[PDB]
DNA sequence: AAGGGAAAATAAACAATACATAACAAAACATATAAAAACCA
C-alpha cells in the first residue's frame, strides 16, 4: 500500500497482516479487527512497533483493564478521542463536550456524532484507530458487550471526515469463538517456542544486565579488570540460556515468569564469579549450582494460635475426614461398669485417601467430643484421695473453648454452609475445616500430637 | 488451487465474508504484479492464513506445552477418566503424576 | 463544592406543578363554573397539536404513477358504518346515551381477542353521540383517549387525563388528587360530563393494580359525571386484579367481542371494495396510471372465491379483521408486481386477482422456513444436526452433551470411511485441506456452525464455560429436523 | 478354654433432604432539579 512494515523478530506473519488491515485510507480498512493471543505472546509489542514505524496514521491507546466497568469504558472513549483530535488539529475551533456526560451506549454515539461534525472542514477522509488493548481483561465482562462495539460503525455517520476504527486485543479464545459468525478479521498470536522465548529474552534483558550495578560493581572491586563488552554480553547471555534451560519446565513458554526468575537469581549469580569464572562458563555453573535446582518463588510454628485453638483444628480435621461411624472404636478408653460391646472399627481399608477429597460436614457436638478425647490431661493427680475426686481430670467446654472456636471461624479456618446470615445457634448449621493437610501436619507436630496415626490406619 | 479453496468454504462455512477476509491479505501483502499473479495461482497464502486462524484453538495450545505441563495435563486426564463425574483436584492429579514418574524411572 | 460520589448529568425534569386542585380555590362555593372557563376542557390546546404538520412537508412531487392495483391497496388499509358489530354498537351506545342524558356516571367494560373491531366501534359510538350532543339532545361532553401502551410510565394516565380536563401540567401524584377532588367534591352544575377511553387496560395494571381501581371507583360517585369505557383483552381482568367484592360494588356492564366468522370477513373485505370492484379505469399504455371514471378502457373484478378462502382460513385461526385485510392487500401487490413486470411501467383486457394470488399471499404467512433453512446449510452444519439426531434416538434425552456430539461427528466419519464423499472431505475437515496444519479435535468451522444455529434460533445451548459437558437442545422439533436431513443426498445414505 | 450368637459392619437399591448458586427484590445510600416556602429588604 503506502505503509511501512517493521521487523518484529518472531512475528513476521503477524506484522504483514497487521500492515494489511491497518492503513490511512478509510475505504480499505475494516471497522473491526481482533488481535488474539494469550499472555506474553508479543501482541502489544508488535502493535506498538507497527504504529511507531508509521507515524502519520493516528492511534488512541486505551487499556480496558484499568477501566473496570462498561460505563468508565464509554467515558474514556469520549475523553481520549476529543483529547487526541485537539492535539492533532489545533486550528479547528471546537467546544469541549463533557466525557462524564455519557452514561449510555447511545450517548457515546450522540457525543461522537457531535465531536465529528465540527471537524467537517478537513481536506480528506481520515481514520482514527481506537485501540482497546485488552478488551477481554475487563472485569465485569459479559457476552453482550463486544457485539455492542462491533456495531458502533453503523450508527456513526458514513460520510464523516473522521471514521473511528476499532482494534481489539483479547486473550482467551473462548471469548472469541462467541463472535465467530460476525466474520470480522482476526490475527492470531500463538505462543512462542522454547527457542523463541530464549532469543526474545536475550535481546530484551542483556542490556539491563550490564547496566545493573551488581555486575558493574563486582568486576572492578574484585580486582579482575580483564574483560570487554563482548565478554560482558556473553556472560549475561549464557546466564539467560542457563536460566531458561533449568526452569523452562516450571514456567513453560512464559516471558514474565522468566523475567522474574532472572532478576531474582542474577544478584545471586554475580556474587559467585571470580577470575576462573568469567572466561569458562562450565566452571561458573558448578560454582552456582544451588540456584539452578530450586526456584524459591516464596516470600517456629505456622500459626500463633492458642494451645486449645491448636487442638480444635486437629479435632476439626478428624471430624471432617474420619467417618462418624468409627469414632467409638478409636477414641474410647474408659472401663465399663455396665455390659456392652465396643465398636469394632473399620473392617477393610478404603483406597480413596479422603484427605485428597473435599472435607465433609460435621456437627458442633461431635467436634467437642473429639476435642476432649484428644486434649492432654489437665489437673494431674497429686496422689491425694482428698484431691482426686474434685479434680475432673478431663477438660470440659468452658467459655474459652467456644470463644476460640468462634475466633477460628472468623479467621476462615473453620467453614460452614454458605447462607447469608447463618446463625451459629441453630440445629441445621454444620461445620467443616478448611486447612490443607500440610498445615494440620505442622500443627500436630507443635503439640506433639501424632495425627498421622489416625490416618495411617485408613489407607496410608 | 483458487477453486479448491472456494470448495472448502462451500462445505465448511458457506459464507463469502469468511473467504473475503482470506483474499484481503493475499492481495495487500503482494509486493508487485509478478507476486500478485503468482499468489492467486498457488494460493499458498490461504494455507498459511488458515493455519494461523486455528493455531491456538486447542490443538495449537497443546503443542505449545513443556514436559511438566504436558505430564500434569495427562495426569489430570487419567483421574478425570476414572472419576464418575469427570472431576479432580490438585491433590488427585499430583498423586497420579508422582506414581507416573516413579513408574518411568523404575 | 462537595465531592460527589456519583454524577447524574442527563437529568431532564418536566415543568409540572406539585400542588393539587383541592388547594387553589379555598372553598367549594368559591369554585367557578368550570365549563365557562377558558383553560378547562381544551379550549386553547388546538394550536400546538397542529404545529407538527408543517415539519414533514416538502414541495417536490413528480407525477407518481397510480396503477389499477394501487387503488385497491389504498382502500384495504386499516385507517380507511360497520356491518358486523351492530348489537355491540347498540349496547355501548345505549349505556352511554343514558348516562350522559341523566348526568350520571357509569363504566362499560369491553374485551376480546386482538383485531375484532373494538377500538374501532367504541370510537364509532362516541362519534355518534358527539353528533347527538352537537344537535343538543344530550349535553356537551369531553372525550379523552387514554392508551396504556402509548404511555412511558403507567402513572402517566393521571397526568394526561387531568391535562385534558384542566389544561394544567401536574405530576401524577398531584394529578390523581386533582381528579379525585374533581369528581366527588365539585358540584354537578359546575362540571361537564367526561367520556374517557382507557384503551389497552392490560398494560397499565401489570405492576401494582392501583390504576384500575381509581378509574372505576371514580364512576361510583354521585357528583362525578364520568363514563369509563375500559377496553382490554381478557374478560376476567377486573375480577383477578381487584377482587370479587370490589367488582360487585362498581356494577359495570360487561361486553365481550367474539372474533368474526368467515361470512363476516367477507362483508368487511367486499364492503371496502364497493367503489372499485366491477368498475372501469382509464389506463394509458405508456405510463401505467389508472383513472377511475393511447388509453384502453380496462376494468377490474376480484374473484369472490378468492375472498372466500381468505375468509375461511383467517377466521378459522384468530378471526381478526386486520389479518384478512392484509392478506387481501398482500394478494393485491402480488398481482401488481406481475402487472408491473409484464408491461414494465416502473415508478415515476381485464385485470383480476386470481385464486392463486390469494393462496400465494396466504401460504407465505402460514409456512415455516426452518425446513428450507436447514436443507441449504453447510455439510458441516448439517453434520451437526445429523449427529444430534442420532444421539436423541440412542437416548431420547432431548438435551445432549456437547462433547457427545463431537465424538459422534468423529465416529460418523470413522465408520463411513468407504464412502466416496467422506474420503475426499475428511482431509478438508480435520486439517482444512492441505498439510502443515495438524489433525484436530473439532471439525473445521465447529465454532462457526454452532454459533450459526444458536443465532438462528434452531438450537438452544445452556451457559457453561466447560465447552465439553455443556448441553444442547433443539428448539424446532425432532420431526422437522429429520425431514430436512432425509432430503440431503449424502447424509441419508450414511 | 470353646463356642453360641447378638452386636457391629458391609453393600446395594431407593427415597428424602440439603446445598450452591441464579435471579431478583428491596432497603439503605445518593444525587438532581422544578416548585413551594420562607425571608430579607
Ligand atoms: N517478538 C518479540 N521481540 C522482542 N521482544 C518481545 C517480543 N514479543 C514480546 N517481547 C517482549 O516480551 C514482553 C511481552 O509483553 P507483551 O508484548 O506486552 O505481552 P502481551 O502479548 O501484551 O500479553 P499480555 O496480554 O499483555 S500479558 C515485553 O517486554 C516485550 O517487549
Ligand atoms: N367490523 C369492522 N368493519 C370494518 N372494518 C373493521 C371492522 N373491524 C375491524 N376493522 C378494521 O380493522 C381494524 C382493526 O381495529 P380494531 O380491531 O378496532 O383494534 P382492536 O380491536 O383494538 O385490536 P387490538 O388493539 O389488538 S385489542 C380497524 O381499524 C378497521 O380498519
Ligand atoms: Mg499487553
Ligand atoms: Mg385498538
Amino acid at each position: 500500500m503506502n505503509v511501512t512494515t517493521p521487523e518484529v523478530a518472531f512475528r513476521e506473519y503477524q506484522t504483514n497482516c497487521l500492515a494489511s488491515y491497518i492503513s490511512a485510507d478509510p475505504d480499505i480498512t475494516p471497522s473491526n479487527l481482533i488481535l488474539q493471543g494469550y499472555s506474553g505472546t508479543g501482541k502489544t509489542y508488535t502493535l506498538k512497533k507497527y504504529f511507531n514505524a508509521n507515524p502519520n496514521l493516528h492511534a488512541v491507546w486505551l487499556e480496558p483493564v484499568e477501566l473496570v466497568s462498561w460505563k468508565p469504558l464509554l467515558q474514556a472513549i469520549a475523553r481520549t478521542v476529543q483529547y487526541k483530535l485537539k492535539t492533532l488539529y489545533p486550528n479547528i475551533p471546537t467546544t469541549d463536550y463533557d466525557p462524564l456526560q455519557v452514561e449510555e451506549p447511545f450517548l457515546l454515539v450522540k457525543t461522537l456524532h457531535n465531536i465529528f461534525v465540527q471537524y467537517e472542514s478537513l481536506q480528506e477522509k481520515t481514520c482514527l484507530f481506537l485501540i482497546l488493548d485488552g478488551f477481554d481483561s475487563l472485569q465485569d465482562l459479559d457476552a453482550a458487550l463486544f457485539n455492542k462495539y462491533i456495531k458502533l460503525n453503523e450508527l456513526l455517520p458514513k460520510d464523516s471526515k473522521i471514521n473511528i476504527k476499532f482494534i481489539y486485543t483479547m486473550l482467551e479464545t473462548s471469548f472469541l469463538q462467541r463472535y465467530s459468525t460476525h466474520c470480522i478479521p482476526t490475527v492470531m498470536f500463538p505462543r512462542y517456542n522454547v527457542d523463541e522465548v530464549s532469543t526474545i529474552l536475550v535481546m530484551s534483558r542483556c542490556g539491563e544486565l550490564m547496566e545493573d550495578s551488581c555486575l558493574r560493581k563486582r568486576i572492578i572491586e574484585e580486582q579482575i579488570t580483564d574483560c570487554t563488552d563482548d565478554q560482558f554480553q556473553n556472560v549475561a547471555a549464557n546466564f539467560i540460556h542457563l536460566i531458561v534451560q533449568a526452569f523452562h519446565s516450571y514456567t513453560g513458554n512464559d516471558i514474565f515468569a522468566l523475567n522474574d526468575l532472572i532478576d531474582f537469581k542474577w544478584p545471586k549469580y554475580v556474587s559467585r564469579i571470580t577470575k576462573e569464572n568469567i572466561f569458562e562458563p562450565l566452571a561458573l555453573y558448578k560454582s552456582a549450582i544451588k540456584l539452578f535446582l530450586s526456584t524459591d518463588d516464596n516470600l517456629s510454628q505456622t500459626y500463633d494460635l492458642s494451645i486449645i485453638s491448636k487442638y480444635l483444628l486437629i479435632a476439626s480435621y478428624i471430624c471432617s475426614y474420619l467417618e462418624p461411624r468409627y469414632d467409638a472404636s478409636i477414641f474410647s478408653r474408659k472401663t465399663r461398669i455396665i455390659q456392652g460391646r465396643a465398636a469394632y472399627g473399620r473392617r477393610k481399608k478404603k483406597e480413596v485417601n479422603p484427605r485428597y477429597l473435599q472435607p465433609s460436614l460435621f456437627a458442633i457436638e461431635r467436634l467437642l467430643a473429639i476435642f476432649q478425647a484428644i486434649f492432654p490431661i489437665q489437673g494431674k493427680a497429686e496422689s491425694g484421695s482428698l484431691s482426686a475426686l474434685r479434680e475432673e481430670s478431663l477438660m470440659k467446654a468452658n467459655i474459652e473453648v467456644f470463644q476460640n472456636l468462634s475466633e477460628l471461624h472468623t479467621l476462615k479456618l473453620i467453614a460452614t454452609t454458605m447462607n447469608k446470615n447463618i446463625d451459629y445457634l441453630s440445629p441445621k448449621v454444620r461445620w467443616k475445616v478448611n486447612v490443607p493437610w500440610e498445615i494440620i501436619k505442622e500443627i500436630s507436630e507443635s503439640v506433639h500430637f501424632n495425627i498421622s496415626d489416625y490416618f495411617s490406619d485408613i489407607h496410608e | 488451487n483458487l477453486n479448491r479453496h472456494i470448495r472448502m468454504n462451500f462445505e465448511t462455512f458457506r459464507s463469502l465474508p469468511t473467504l473475503k477476509n482470506s483474499i484481503i491479505p493475499l492481495v495487500a501483502t503482494s509486493k508487485n504484479f509478478g507476486s500478485l499473479c503468482t499468489a492467486i495461482k498457488s494460493c499458498s497464502f490461504l494455507d498459511i492464513y488458515n493455519k494461523n486462524q486455528l493455531s491456538n484453538n486447542l490443538t495449537g495450545r497443546l503443542q505449545s506445552l513443556s514436559d511438566l505441563e504436558l505430564a500434569i495435563l495427562i495426569s489430570a486426564a487419567r483421574v478425570a477418566l476414572r472419576a464418575k463425574d469427570g472431576s479432580f483436584n490438585f491433590n488427585l492429579a499430583y498423586a497420579e503424576y508422582e506414581k507416573m514418574i516413579k513408574a518411568i524411572n523404575s | 463544592p462537595v465531592i460527589r460520589k456519583f454524577t447524574k448529568k442527563n437529568v431532564a425534569r418536566a415543568k409540572k406543578k406539585y400542588t393539587p386542585f383541592s388547594k387553589r380555590f379555598k372553598s367549594i362555593a368559591a369554585i367557578p363554573d368550570l365549563t365557562s372557563l377558558p383553560e378547562f376542557y381544551g379550549n386553547s390546546s388546538e394550536l400546538m397539536a397542529s404545529r407538527f404538520e408543517n415539519k414533514l412537508k416538502t414541495t417536490q412531487k413528480h407525477q407518481i404513477v397510480e396503477t389499477i392495483f394501487s387503488k385497491v391497496k389504498k382502500q384495504l388499509n386499516s385507517s380507511y358504518y360497520l356491518p358486523a358489530r351492530e348489537n355491540e354498537f347498540a349496547s355501548i351506545y345505549l349505556s352511554a346515551y343514558s348516562a350522559i342524558e341523566s348526568d350520571s356516571a357509569t363504566t362499560i367494560y369491553v374485551a376480546g381477542t386482538p383485531g375484532v373491531g373494538k377500538t374501532l366501534t367504541v370510537r364509532e359510538v362516541v362519534k355518534e353521540l358527539l353528533s347527538s350532543s352537537a344537535q343538543r339532545e344530550i349535553p356537551d361532553f369531553l372525550y379523552v383517549e387514554i392508551n396504556g401502551l402509548k404511555m412511558v410510565k403507567p402513572t402517566d394516565c393521571y397526568e394526561t387525563l387531568w391535562n385534558k380536563v384542566s389544561g394544567e401540567r401536574l405530576t401524577w401524584a398531584a394529578s390523581m388528587e386533582s381528579l379525585e377532588f374533581y369528581f366527588k367534591r365539585v358540584p354537578k352544575n359546575k362540571k361537564k360530563t367526561i367520556v374517557v377511553l382507557l384503551d389497552e387496560l392490560d398494560a397499565m395494571v401489570t405492576k401494582s393494580q392501583d390504576i384500575m381501581y381509581n378509574f372505576f371507583n371514580w364512576t361510583t360517585y354521585e357528583n362525578a359525571k364520568l363514563i369509563v369505557i375500559a377496553v382490554a383483552n381478557t374478560m376476567d381482568l377486573p375480577e383477578r386484579q381487584l377482587g370479587n367484592k370490589i367488582t360487585s360494588r362498581i356494577g359495570f356492564t360487561r361486553i365481550m367481542f367474539t372474533g368474526y366468522t368467515h361470512e363476516e370477513l367477507k362483508n368487511i373485505i367486499d364492503l371496502r371494495l364497493k367503489g372499485l370492484n366491477d368498475s372501469f379505469f382509464y389506463v394509458d399504455t405508456k405510463t401505467g396510471n389508472a383513472i377511475l371514471i393511447d388509453v384502453r378502457k380496462v376494468r377490474l373484478r376480484m374473484s369472490a372465491d378468492a375472498i372466500e378462502i381468505a375468509s375461511r382460513k383467517v377466521a378459522s385461526v384468530s378471526g381478526d379483521a386486520r389479518r384478512a385485510l392484509k392478506v387481501c392487500k398482500r394478494a393485491a401487490e402480488i398481482a401488481e408486481k406481475h402487472y408491473m413486470a409484464k408491461h414494465g411501467y416502473g415508478y415515476d383486457g381485464v385485470q383480476t386477482v386470481h385464486i392463486t394470488h390469494v393462496m400465494k399471499a396466504l401460504n407465505e404467512t402460514l409456512n415455516s422456513h426452518v425446513i428450507t433453512f436447514m436443507t441449504r446449510l453447510s455439510f458441516t452444519a448439517k453434520l451437526f444436526i445429523y449427529a444430534l439426531l442420532n444421539l436423541m434416538k440412542k437416548n431420547g434425552s432431548q438435551e445432549q452433551e456437547l462433547g457427545d456430539i463431537v465424538d459422534e461427528i468423529k465416529l460418523l466419519i470413522e465408520v463411513n470411511g468407504s464412502n466416496k464423499f467422506v474420503m475426499e472431505i475428511a482431509k478438508t475437515l480435520f486439517q482444512q485441506g492441505s498439510d502443515n496444519i495438524s489433525e484436530q479435535l473439532r471439525i473445521i468451522s465447529w465454532d462457526f456452525v454452532l454459533n450459526q444455529l444458536l443465532d438462528a434460533g434452531i438450537l438452544f445451548k445452556q451457559t457453561m464455560k466447560n465447552d465439553r459437558i455443556c448441553c444442547v437442545k433443539l428448539n424446532i422439533s425432532v420431526e422437522e429436523a429429520k425431514r430436512a436431513m432425509n432430503e440431503d443426498e449424502t447424509l441419508r445414505n450414511l
